[PDB]
């Protein structure tokens, strides 16, 4: 409603899986670019579909 | 009357309460090559390990590449009406359960009752004919 | 009582470790959320052609004639309306 | 027929006074929740549509900018979207 590495061990998890995320988001950029892009299309292909 | 009458609601709220190999785009290799004078980046892997640094470097300017990609094709942001969405495969759905029934219907109720007095009336037909002729 | 007294008050070692939550989780909801456009664009494109081909396909549905299932369901109620209208003027 | 009618009575009037005894306090506290209630529901639906302390610190450098960037992409409804993948796959093997 209102809206070894010294790391303290709360927070292990979030640093740990930081990586494969970020290199993910980089392989994939591509795609979401294209995906970005076709944003202003998404209005169209909701009338052709309930047609 | 009170509980009746607070239904919707409790639904709405009932709703919210339920080996680092780095292959890199070429969009990316031109964007950091063509500000290679601004980006000091080191090499994502040195002395055969992962630079972490690096890597959200990297992150960081793919980032970029998609703020302006965003600003130009999604400057509202694109909202998907979930409910629309959800309203739609239901309606779909009880179209598909509608047909279902009917074919369920003709085949075990209809095509059996016409059959079976197909059936009557051939054998009536055929023992009455075969009693006046002698053969068939 | 416990609902009104809530809604009236809530709802009317290196300094490192919050950075590394805060961008895990926003990039995920960044990923998830790219991916659901793509698909809806998708499927809207798909649900557009079967429905196509489904009206523009020829098939043999009865007897020797092939046509579509649009016109052989029309002949089907035409030949229906005519046994009907020789039954009313009975 | 008096005495048959007077037990009868007498039954219903303990059965009123042990309900009467525990309604009293809801009926009075109603309009107070269901009106918060109501006003806390809609406002929620509207949500919905070298050393290696200096690597930290260099590390935190870049983190903090790539924080930034993503506080600037994201959209206000990119949490919703995201939610509405499964829902659009259904829709497409019911077709």
């Amino acid at each position: 409603l209102a809206q070894n590495l010294p790391i303290e061990a709360s927070y292990h998890r979030f640093t740990a899986e930081l990586l494969p995320l970020a290199v993910n988001f980089i392989e994939k950029l591509e795609i979401y670019i294209k995906t970005i892009q076709t944003i202003p299309k998404i209005p169209d292909c909701a009338s052709n579909m309930d047609n | 009357q009170m509980l009746k009458e607070m239904e919707k609601e409790v639904d709405v709220v009932d709703a919210v309460v339920r080996n680092a190999t780095l292959n890199i785009p070429n969009l990316l290799i031109s964007r950091i090559e063509s500000e290679m004078h601004r980006l000091q980046m080191d090499n994502v892997y040195e002395a055969g390990k992962v630079n972490l640094i690096t890597v959200v470097q990297l992150l960081n300017e793919a980032l970029k590449l998609v703020s302006g990609e965003r600003s130009l094709y999604d400057c509202k942001g694109v909202r998907l009406d979930l409910q629309y969405l959800h309203g739609k495969a239901k309606f779909e759905s009880e179209v598909l359960t509608r047909l279902r029934n009917m074919r369920h219907k003709i085949k075990r109720e209809d095509l059996v009752s016409i059959e079976k007095i197909i059936a009557d009336r051939e054998r009536e037909w055929e023992r009455k004919w075969e009693k006046i002729l002698g053969k068939c | 009582i416990a609902f009104n007294q809530i809604y009236a008050n809530e709802f009317q070692m290196s300094p490192m470790g919050p950075f590394f939550q805060f961008v895990h989780q926003s990039l995920s909801t960044c990923f998830k959320e790219l991916e659901s456009i793509a698909q809806f664009t998708e499927t809207s494109e798909n649900i557009v052609d079967v429905v196509r081909e489904r009206h523009q396909s020829k098939e043999k549905w009865a007897g020797s004639t092939i046509s579509t299932l649009c016109e052989k369901m029309k002949e089907l109620r035409q030949s229906y309306e005519a046994f009907q209208q020789s039954s009313l003027q009975d | 027929r008096d005495l048959t009618l007077l037990q009868r009575e007498e039954r219903l009037r303990d059965l009123i006074e042990k309900q009467d005894e525990v309604l009293t306090p809801v009926v009075t506290s109603k309009d107070p929740f269901k009106d918060n209630y109501t006003t806390f529901a809609t406002a929620l639906d509207s949500t919905r549509h070298g050393n290696r302390h200096r690597y930290l610190e260099e590390l935190q450098k870049h983190l903090a900018i790539t924080k930034s960037l993503l506080e600037e992409i994201m959209p206000s409804h990119a949490s919703e979207n995201a939610e509405s993948f499964d829902t659009i796959k259904d829709l497409e093997n019911i077709v």
